[PDB]
């Protein structure tokens, strides 16, 4: 709770707060964004689960999140991405886009789960790069790790990849206390990092619902590419234990694109549909080179012409 | 080294197990 008319009820509010603000300024008239900010309750504890957070479950909900951020200030933006993180397990998008928490998604449930990703973590992205301090990041990665299951996001694509932002933005803001904040997250996902990759019959599934014969998993190597970037050798160690299978898999993989290539690329007779298959096989084999270097490289190893070896 | 650690990583890697 809740309830769902409520909510809807509120969003109705934000978006007539929203509209006022956006005319006042078109205009050259003075805006006032309280009516706006208070229509959220980012600073409202008297429900089991935050109404802002409810908001998010519906696509109204995310759609008007960059017109909101247009008329606040750095510590409200703050304040929003905050109780993201606070209570990113109870994000309903969250238990949708987890293979645990949500094994067959409809092609609706796919839907919210690509516009949440494309709006929410767009406007992290441009918050956090400009600008955000040192502090602040740290405190939205303890923020992270202290009210949540860690291993439970890492199931989630939205989960992995906000994780992946936070890793990322924290390993270029130092030119030795994220040191300490990577081992706590570190910590919390030690024997379950191969947990990030989903099961075989839940690729099938998303597969047959985007009518498509390869899954896209270049987040996973993005997240793991971070990891092992601001990682000491122990960690690096642990990484390539953990998922030693999944990079054999891919090579596999990308080995058997590799010589339906050459077997399609002998034949004399070429029609377009045929040119067609072998561009869509060319270009699925160079992905997964693509998307395994880009964590190989980070340790200095690659994969190159059949094998892993060390980086020149 | 940068070079020793990349050689421990590919012999950990390396093992079938
Ligand atoms: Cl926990
Ligand atoms: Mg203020």
């Amino acid at each position: 709770s809740g309830g769902k008319k409520f909510i809807l009820e509120l969003i109705e509010t934000v978006y007539e707060e929203i509209l006022d603000l956006e005319a006042n300024l078109r205009n050259g008239q003075q805006t006032d964004s309280t009516a706006m900010w208070e229509a959220l309750h980012i600073d409202d504890s008297s429900y089991d689960v935050n109404p802002f957070i409810s908001m998010l479950s519906f696509d109204k909900g995310i759609k008007i999140m960059p017109r909101i951020f247009n008329f606040l200030d750095k510590q409200q933006k703050l304040k929003i991405l905050q109780k993201i993180f606070n209570e990113l397990s109870h994000l309903q998008i969250i238990i949708l886009s987890s293979y645990k928490t949500t094994p067959k998604p409809t092609l609706t449930q796919l839907k919210k789960v690509d516009l949440f990703q494309m709006i929410i973590l767009k406007i992290i992205v441009s918050f956090l790069s400009n600008n955000s301090n040192f502090i602040e990041i740290m405190g939205l990665l303890l923020q992270l790790i202290r009210n949540n299951n860690v291993s439970f996001l890492t199931t989630s694509k939205i989960g992995l990849n906000l994780i992946t932002i936070l890793i990322s933005r924290a390993a270029l803001i130092k030119q030795s206390t994220w040191n300490e904040i990577y081992d706590k997250l570190f910590t919390s996902l030690e024997s379950k990092i191969q947990l990030i990759f989903p099961p075989r019959e839940y690729n099938d599934h998303i597969m047959r619902l985007q009518n498509d014969k390869f899954m896209d998993e270049a987040y996973i190597w993005a997240f793991l590419a971070s990891l092992a970037a601001s990682g000491k050798l122990n960690h690096q160690r642990i990484i390539i234990d953990e998922v030693r299978d999944e990079i054999f898999a891919t090579i596999n993989e990308a080995e058997t694109l590799q010589k339906k290539e050459k077997e399609l690329s002998v034949l004399p007779q070429r029609s377009q549909e045929l040119d067609t298959e072998l561009k869509s096989i060319i270009y699925n084999k160079e992905k997964l080179y693509q998307d395994l270097n880009l964590f190989l490289n980070v340790m200095g190893l690659v994969y190159r012409d059949g094998e892993i070896s060390e980086l020149k | 080294t940068a070079h020793s650690n990349s050689q421990a990583l590919l012999d950990l890697l390396k093992k079938p197990t």
